[PDB]
């Protein structure tokens, strides 16, 4: 059985190359986010939810204007995905949060898998045409509900709400869960379909390792032998790797560099 | 098919 030294050492050694991550919640509760269970919602999930957004868009937009740049910083959980990036081992970040953070940590987007979207762009809710972000943040920063300059529709940013289809950039989970070689998951169960079974789409000689607060989810429920749970803060856990994979001075180095620590 |  694998101990988290035996992955950092499979990790020093270029024995895996090819890192797919996949993060939740728990990577931005560090920066200051709070989780997920007074905005003027019959109940939660309204938020991300059309026909409320039809009737009443002003909670989501409530939501967008706290989430916008400027709002949190990326924590060392972020910074240690980018240290990845920057080693050449990154093959993919599949991430639920919407904050934007793993962005801001310098991540390419073409690294990103925002599977739940983005504020980075919105979309004509009636028409269909693009926008990028900045052009409501005008808008939704005074507190006005953004309207379609051709047709009027509520134009949304790019959130993906219940009921619809993830992003089509979810599609290269087709190509990238079979090519991994170690899978990484941080602060989250994956409890939800269909990020749980993805967790079962990798080959089984390949190394699962969560770093969450509790061990939840497919690797709690069917577990294989070259898993790895480290439970706790998530915080403490990544630190603890980073410090087994000798990368202490560089995460150092660029958290300095990135947020002038 | 894959929906939130
Ligand atoms: O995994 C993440 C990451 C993130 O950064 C934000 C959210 C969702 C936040 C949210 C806020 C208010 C209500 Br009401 C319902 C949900 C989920
Ligand atoms: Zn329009």
């Amino acid at each position: 059985k694998l101990s988290l030294q035996d992955v950092a050492e499979l990790i020093r050694a270029r024995a895996c190359q090819r890192v797919v991550v996949m993060v939740g919640a728990g990577i931005s509760t560090p920066s200051g986010i709070p989780d997920f269970r007074q905005y003027d919602l019959p109940y939660p999930e309204a938020i991300f939810e059309l026909p409320f957004f039809f009737h009443n868009p002003k909670p989501f937009f409530t939501l967008a204007k706290e989430l916008y740049p400027g709002n949190y910083k990326p924590n060392v959980t972020h910074y240690f995905l980018r240290l990845l990036h920057d080693k050449g081992l990154l093959l993919r970040l599949y991430t639920q949060n919407i904050d934007g953070l793993e962005r801001v940590s310098g991540i390419p987007a073409s690294k990103l898998v925002e599977a739940h979207g983005t504020f980075a762009s919105a979309t004509c809710t009636v028409c269909q045409r693009p926008f990028p972000g900045e052009d409501i943040r005008a808008d939704v920063m005074a507190d006005r509900v953004p309207r379609c300059p051709v047709c009027t529709g509520v134009v949304k940013p790019d959130i993906v709400f219940f009921g619809e289809p993830l992003p089509q950039r979810f599609l290269l989970h087709v190509v990238d869960f079979p090519m991994a070689d170690l899978l990484l998951i941080l602060g989250t169960s994956l409890e939800v379909e269909p990020f749980a079974s993805l967790t079962e789409a990798v080959r089984s000689s390949v190394p699962r390792l969560l770093i969450n607060r509790d061990l939840v989810g497919p690797l709690a429920w069917h577990p294989r032998s070259r898993d790895v749970a480290q439970l706790g803060d998530v915080v403490h856990g990544v630190e603890s790797l980073v410090e087994l994979l000798g990368w202490t001075e560089e995460m150092r180095d660029l958290v300095q560099r990135e947020t002038g620590k | 098919r894959h929906k939130k």
